[PDB]
């Protein structure tokens, strides 16, 4: 049945958002990862600037 | 009727004829309502019982015999554009060349509303096209 079908469909389309929603954060954790290093060296380079 | 026509075209006449049918679903629909006042229980979706049987003693007609050839072009109407439907879907086993057309292609400007990847054809072989 048609009406059966667009509920599946509806829900065949969140089922691929939830995959590259997911593969976003998987990029954006990469690149959290390897800028979570400027927090150990920052707050030094601006003194005398201050 | 126009089969029997086409029929005898190809066999008393030995002659290559080509029979277009336009609608086929309304020969499955018309037995549906009277299916009610022939004392038949409904089948599914609300068709009569003998919808494969009946469509099949009418396709098993049209084809090319080694007397003659039919080519035959049918139009099949997909209700609600659902092709879930007893009707459509029984159709497609009787057919060796099949075009899917699409509301939602019709709706960005594109006709034939033709979707390619919902159509196929039986000569799609390397032995039979180039």
């Amino acid at each position: 049945s048609g009406k059966l079908r667009l509920y599946k469909e509806k829900l065949e389309g969140y089922n691929r958002f939830y995959s590259i929603v997911k593969t976003i954060k998987m990029v954006t954790l990469a690149k959290y990862r390897a800028a979570q290093g400027r927090i150990r060296t920052r707050d030094f380079s601006l003194r005398y600037t201050e | 009727s126009a089969l029997t026509m086409a029929e005898y075209f190809r066999d008393v006449e030995g002659q290559d004829v080509l029979l277009f049918i336009d609608n086929i679903f309304r020969f499955t629909q018309a037995n549906s309502e009277v299916s009610a006042l022939l004392g038949r229980i409904p089948a599914a979706v609300g068709y009569q019982p003998t919808l494969a049987e009946d469509l099949g003693q009418l396709q098993e007609r049209i084809t090319s015999t080694t007397k003659g050839s039919i080519t035959s072009v049918q139009a099949v109407y997909v209700p609600a554009d659902d092709i879930t439907d007893p009707a459509p879907a029984t159709t497609f086993s009787h057919l060796d060349a099949t075009t899917v057309l699409d509301r939602a292609v019709a709706e960005s400007g594109i006709y034939p509303a033709v979707n390619p990847l919902e159509c196929a054809s039986r000569i799609m072989d390397p032995d039979v096209i180039s």
